[PDB]
């Protein structure tokens, strides 16, 4: 079996529109399509209410992933445990929404769904600014499916450590 | 197809020994040159 | 037209090949960024002026090739420096590694009194970081070193960068 690629027309239309006249707005079709298949799925975790803080962190890119060469582990979790998830993993990195909160322990599976977010906005906001300059817009194109691909995998419980 | 790559990288060597010859005198003497 | 300047302070630019190096220059100098920048081609450095305690500081900042060994074209590129801003990647560990094999070159091709500042560049990428801060300051304090984190991108702290690099060497070559 051999590995190929072909655009998605319908995806490449409606991404090489929006580059055109980019926005962040949570609402437009570009970003809403991804929001619903991509990362909705991704920022969904067992303990929800923290989980929408994250979200709102993310977007907002105030988010921050610290590893770990006073405070309680109901709220933060620990080093043992991860907070989003209540699973109990070594945890090796820890997030901050802030202007910190509080730092929260997070498993690697956590990271991995987190970060593949993060990698996503970040590319995007790269263009809103663009800020973008040698790229043409079929490779542009493309970073977008890998970063989305990332996503997909994250989103099934497919991560890398 | 690998032949060109084998005599392309001796190529590149020879420019970049150049580069830094000349960058060597170019400091030696006016250093201004290099200014952005 | 008052091009004077009172001191005249080199500053070289080191560190592992795509921490940033080539940006914080651009940034400091023309206040400009670039997403895209390739490799450092030769050897370049742009100048900037600042005041410090009422003096007038010409800061020449050097910048080279990221890429290291058999250069020996490097005896010229340190001789001269009084201070050299040596610059770690935050979200690539090896690059904060590699942060002792720079200052064995400090310590070997540099002349010694030369101001050294370890700078975090790149902290604009959050989920990324590699290196706590904690880490870095620890190194730097113990081993003589300023130490600051930028972002060539948001252009924080780097120009709070420059500034202290140019007036710790201003302090020392005052006094004696
Ligand atoms: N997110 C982010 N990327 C940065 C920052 N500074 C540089 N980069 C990116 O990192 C890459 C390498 O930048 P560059 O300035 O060329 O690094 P360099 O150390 O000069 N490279 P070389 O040593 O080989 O000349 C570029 O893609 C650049 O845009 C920064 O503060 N934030
Ligand atoms: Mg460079």
């Amino acid at each position: 079996v051999k590995d190929c690629k072909e655009a998605d027309l319908s995806l490449y239309n409606e991404f090489r529109l929006w580059k055109d006249e980019p926005t962040m707005d949570r609402t437009c079709p570009f970003l809403d399509k991804i929001y619903q298949e991509d990362i909705f799925p991704c920022l969904t975790f067992s303990k929800s209410e923290l989980a929408s803080a994250v979200l709102e962190a993310v977007e907002n890119n105030t988010l921050s992933i610290e590893p770990v060469g006073k405070a309680s582990a109901v709220e933060c979790g620990g080093p043992k445990k991860c907070a989003l998830t209540g699973q109990s993993k070594s945890c090796k990195h820890r997030i901050k929404l802030g202007d910190s909160s509080n730092y929260y322990y997070i498993s690697p599976f956590c990271r991995y769904r987190i970060t593949s977010v993060c990698n996503f906005f970040t590319y995007i906001r790269y263009i809103q600014q663009g800020l973008v300059k040698q790229q043409d817009v079929d490779q542009m194109f493309w970073e977008v499916m890998q970063l989305r691909k990332e996503m997909s995998l994250a989103k099934l419980g497919y991560f890398k450590e | 197809l690998m032949e060109a790559i084998q005599k392309q990288e001796e190529i590149n060597f020879r420019l970049q020994d150049y580069i830094d010859r000349i960058i060597v005198a170019i400091m030696e003497t006016n250093p201004s040159i290099l200014e952005v | 037209r008052d091009d004077e300047y009172d001191y005249l302070f080199k500053v070289v630019l080191i560190g592992d090949s795509g921490v940033g190096k080539s940006n914080l220059l651009s940034r400091f100098t023309r206040n400009e960024f670039n997403l895209e920048s390739k490799s450092t081609i030769g050897v370049e450095f742009a100048t900037r002026s600042i005041q410090v305690d009422g003096k007038t500081i010409k800061a020449q900042i050097w910048d080279t090739a990221g890429l290291e060994r058999y250069r020996a074209i490097t005896s010229a590129y340190y001789r001269g420096a009084v201070g050299a801003l040596l610059v770690y990647d935050i979200a690539k560990h090896l690059t904060y590694e590699n942060v002792e094999r720079w200052l064995k070159e400090l310590r070997d091709h540099a002349d010694s009194n030369i101001v050294i500042m370890l700078v975090g560049n790149k902290s604009d990428l959050r989920h990324l970081r590699a290196v706590p801060t904690d880490e870095a300051r620890a190194f730097a304090e113990k081993n003589g070193l300023s130490f600051i984190e930028t972002s060539a991108l948001d252009s924080t702290n780097v120009e709070a960068a420059f500034q202290t690099i140019l007036t710790e060497i201003y302090r020392i070559v005052s006094q004696k």
